[PDB]
Formats: structure tokens, sequence, C-alpha cells
């Protein structure tokens, strides 16, 4: 043999993260879609009880 | 005008409430089984045709209210008592306060209709991913519909009194 004219090793091969780009209503996460709806029917029973 | 579209709503409103708490297709999951109220209908469960009553069995006081479903039929109940309140209008008529009557039972149905649907989805959760069916969406008719009944017919008593 000569001389390793080259170096190497055994390495770690992972699927590269993509850019994860949010959604446009990112920001209704917090909330489940069951709890806005559920809201907006509390808003308008509310409103209707108050007039 | 108006003494006639609340005679014609409270029609459109019982006989649509009692509809969507009479067919079982409220909600999807997956085979792909179509769930209801009282009980689901299983489909592609190892059988071609097969439809069985679920067993629901401090917190039983909500699994007793999510199978006798009585707040989805409370809200059905107080649109039958107040579509013959308004129907009072023509027999017995100048008495300008049964008209107030009505317009109290179909708010009060609209409390126990969307009560009907938070003890309904606290108990469907208590990955899989679920939709709402068609007849889901008709109980929620019965919420709209019972807000506009409730404010057309407290207005004509208030025009009454006036
Ligand atoms: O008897 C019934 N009353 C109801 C009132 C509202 C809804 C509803 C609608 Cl119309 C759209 C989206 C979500 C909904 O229910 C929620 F709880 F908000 F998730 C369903 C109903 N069924
Ligand atoms: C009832 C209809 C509800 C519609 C909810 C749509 C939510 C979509 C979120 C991601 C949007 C990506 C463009
Ligand atoms: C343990 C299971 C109890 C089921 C109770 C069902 C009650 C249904 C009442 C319907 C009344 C209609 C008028
Ligand atoms: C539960 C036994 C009676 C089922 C009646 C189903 C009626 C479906 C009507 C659909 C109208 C759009
Ligand atoms: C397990 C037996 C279920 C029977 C359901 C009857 C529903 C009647 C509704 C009447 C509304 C006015
Ligand atoms: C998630 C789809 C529905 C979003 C409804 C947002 C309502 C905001 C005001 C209550
Ligand atoms: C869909 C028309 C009404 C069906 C129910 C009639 C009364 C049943 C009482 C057990
Ligand atoms: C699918 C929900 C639509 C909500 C529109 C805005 C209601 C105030
Ligand atoms: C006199 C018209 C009242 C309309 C109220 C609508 C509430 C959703």
């Amino acid at each position: 043999f000569s001389k390793p004219f080259m170096s190497l090793g055994i390495s770690i091969m992972i699927k590269k993260p993509q850019k994860s780009k949010p959604g446009v209503f990112s920001f209704l996460d917090p909330l489940a879609y069951e709890i806005w709806m559920c809201i907006v029917f509390a808003y308008i029973g509310v409103s209707v009880v108050l007039f | 005008v108006q003494v006639l579209l609340t005679t014609i709503g409270a029609f459109s409103a019982f006989g649509l409430m009692t509809i969507a708490i009479s067919t079982d297709y409220w909600l999807y999951t997956r085979g792909l089984t179509h769930s209801g109220l009282w009980r689901i209908c299983c489909l592609e469960g190892l059988k071609r045709g097969v439809c069985v009553k679920i067993n629901h069995f401090a917190e039983y006081l909500l699994r007793v209210v999510r199978a006798s479903s009585i707040f989805p039929i409370l809200s059905a109940i107080l649109l039958l008592l107040g579509g013959v309140c308004v129907a009072a209008s023509r027999v017995y008529k100048s008495k300008r306060n049964i008209i107030l009557g009505a317009g109290i039972l179909f708010v009060a149905a609209g409390l126990s209709n969307i009560i009907g649907v938070i003890v309904y989805i606290s108990a469907n959760a208590g990955k899989n991913h679920y939709s709402y069916g068609w007849s889901f969406y008709f109980g929620g008719l019965s919420f709209i519909l019972a807000e506009v009944i409730g404010v057309l017919a407290v207005n004509i008593y208030i025009e009454r009194s006036r």
C-alpha cells in the first residue's frame, strides 16, 4: 500500500429538514377549530340574550 | 310581514332539528365508519353492512348526558312549545303578552342547543383524522334560525306595546 491519498470515516446521513413554510392561518394553531367556532356561536348567543 | 315569518320559521327549525338528531351521519372516523348520536353504523368493518349501538359503559355525570342526549332534544321540545305560542296570535288575540312567552322559549332552546354540542365534542375525543358529516351541520342551522326567530318574536312584542 501507498500513503493514504484520502481520509474518510463512517458518517451519518439524515433527511435534510425542509424550510417548513407555515400556513396562512398559522396563528389559529393555539386554539382548535372547535374552539373558534364555539366562540362565534357563543358570541351570537350572548348578543341575542343581551338584546 | 314579520307576523308570518315566525310561524314558518318555527316549523322550519323544529322539523329541521328533529332530522339532525334522527339520522346518524354526524361524524366520519376511521375502516371508515360513519358515527351518529345514539348509535353508530359501521362500514368496512370486516362486514358489508353492520350497525350496532354504542356502549358508554364525578365524571359519570358527563357520560349519562352523552348517552341520554337530552340537550339536543330539549331544544326541539322548546321549539314546538314556542311554535304553538306564536300560533296563538289568531285564537285568543289582543292579548299582547303571549308573544313574549314565545321569545323566551325560542332563545332558551338555543342555549340548550349549543350545550348539546359541548357535551358531544368533549365526550367524542375523551393521527385519527375525523370530520363532521352533513347531518351534523344541520344542527348548526337549528341554532342560527333559533336566534333569528328569537329576535323577530320579541320585536313584534315591542311594536305591539308601542
Ligand atoms: O345541534 C347542533 N347545534 C350546533 C351548533 C353549531 C354547530 C357547528 C357548526 Cl354549524 C359549524 C362548525 C362547528 C360547529 O360545532 C362546534 F361546536 F362549534 F364545533 C353544530 C351544531 N349542532
Ligand atoms: C333511524 C331510522 C329512520 C331513518 C330515516 C332517514 C331519513 C333520511 C332523510 C334524508 C333527507 C335529506
Ligand atoms: C334508544 C331509543 C332512541 C329513541 C329516540 C327517539 C327520539 C324522539 C325525538 C322526539 C322529538 C320531538
Ligand atoms: C379555523 C377556522 C375558523 C376560524 C374562526 C376564527 C374566528 C375569530 C373570531 C372569534
Ligand atoms: C320525524 C317525525 C317525528 C318522528 C318521531 C315521532 C314521535 C316518536 C315518539 C317516540
Ligand atoms: C368557516 C368560518 C368562517 C367565519 C367567518 C367570520 C365569522 C365572524
Ligand atoms: C330586525 C332584524 C334583526 C336581525 C338579527 C340577526 C341576528 C343574527
